[PDB]
């Protein structure tokens, strides 16, 4: 059981390790929206250019 | 996908792949126990010759 | 095929091939019994002369 | 859990596993006692033959 308990504990971390791996890609996306929001907030763009920002 | 490829491959290895070092200890234990049991059986066969005198 | 070749050979051996360790006990058993039969046979031959006195 | 398994395995090892070197001492003592008793058993049978003269 203790040997069984140990093997589960690695498997528990593998599940935990993977979900954090998926959150890694999610976080990099939200920052990319954030930087594009800075450029989109500048005053020298027109409706067409900010719409192209909204496309991405 | 690469991260999940890493994390899942590690997940299966800890279930399917053996411990080479940990198994050598059990491998030697059974190799020793085999020789001990082999000799005791050889002792046991000759045990019955005592009454032949 | 090879996995099938192995399992067939393993399963065939259990019926055809003998256990040398297990066979030695039987071989030892009957060889001692051979001497006990040989010993008491000579006692039986000697049994008759006790009345020749 | 690795710590727990290591200590527990030794906990059970001391309880169940035999002392291989110490048990050879006991085995060799009972082996000779068997030889000694057997030879005296041969003597006890021949002892009764005395008064046939």
């Amino acid at each position: 059981g203790l040997r069984r308990a140990e093997q589960n504990t690695e498997d528990g971390m593998s599940l935990i390790q993977t979900a954090e791996g998926y959150l890694q890609e999610t976080h990099e996306i939200v920052q990319r929206v954030r930087v594009l929001a800075v450029q989109a907030a500048n005053g020298i763009y027109s409706e067409e250019d900010r719409q192209q920002i909204q496309v991405e | 996908l690469m991260n999940a490829y890493e994390n899942t491959q590690a997940s299966e290895s800890r279930i399917r792949d053996t411990d080479m070092a940990e198994q050598m200890t059990s491998f030697t234990r059974y190799q020793i126990l085999t020789q001990a049991a082999t000799s005791m059986l050889a002792q046991a066969n000759m045990k019955s010759q005592s009454v032949m005198r």
